[PDB]
């Protein structure tokens, strides 16, 4: 919530989205605010920062993604 | 009239603004726009600047090859084979990004409706 950081989300139809995660989010609750926000079942998301892979289980934070609140990360659904 | 002009455009009320060209005037005070990287949507004109190229000492957001979108300056554009490149300066550094690249977050769309607000 009040911690919450803005990042980027490029879909396969060119579009991108924003979101706001928590620095504990798991990818599966990333997958599933984009599904809440975009329509696109998790099922359908393979997501990945700088062409790495983002595992389930894990948070941005595990991937040491997000910085401070200047720079947000672009990730993308393949 | 504005069917075929570049801008820069967002589809939601808090969103950023990014880069495309209007295809079609449609009902309802909104525009088919296509946006750069292939999304098409239709905006509502209050949502779209008819600034290209974005001008000189405007603060923009752009992508770094590290995948990360932050604040910059843009200061200067180059057009090579029909492409547009943006030099924009971030902590003191100017690198060159494509257009699709260079994106507007609400605040800094917001500083050019005045001067570039279609309406």
């Amino acid at each position: 919530g009040p911690g919450s950081m803005l990042i980027f989300v490029k879909t396969l139809t060119g579009k991108t989205i924003t979101l706001e995660v928590e620095p504990s989010d798991t990818i599966e609750n990333v997958k599933a605010k984009i599904q809440d926000k975009e329509g696109i079942p998790p099922d359908q998301q393979r997501l990945a920062f700088a062409g790495k892979s983002l595992e389930d289980g894990r948070t941005l934070s595990d991937y040491n993604i997000l910085k401070d609140s200047k720079r947000h990360p672009l990730l993308r659904l393949r | 009239s504005f069917v075929g002009l570049r801008v820069v455009a967002k589809w939601s009320s808090n969103g950023y603004f990014y880069s495309g060209k209007i295809t079609r005037d449609v009902g309802a005070g909104k525009y088919k726009l296509l946006f750069d990287d292939g999304y098409e949507c239709d905006v509502l004109g209050k949502d779209i600047l008819l600034c290209d190229p974005i001008p000189l000492d405007t603060e923009v957001t752009a992508l770094s090859e590290d995948e990360y979108f932050s604040a910059g300056v843009v200061k200067g554009h180059r057009k090579e084979s029909g492409e547009l490149y943006y030099s924009i300066e971030k902590e003191g550094q100017r690198k060159w990004y494509k257009r699709m690249a260079v994106i507007l977050s609400l605040e800094q769309g917001n500083r050019l409706r005045e001067q570039y607000g279609l309406g």
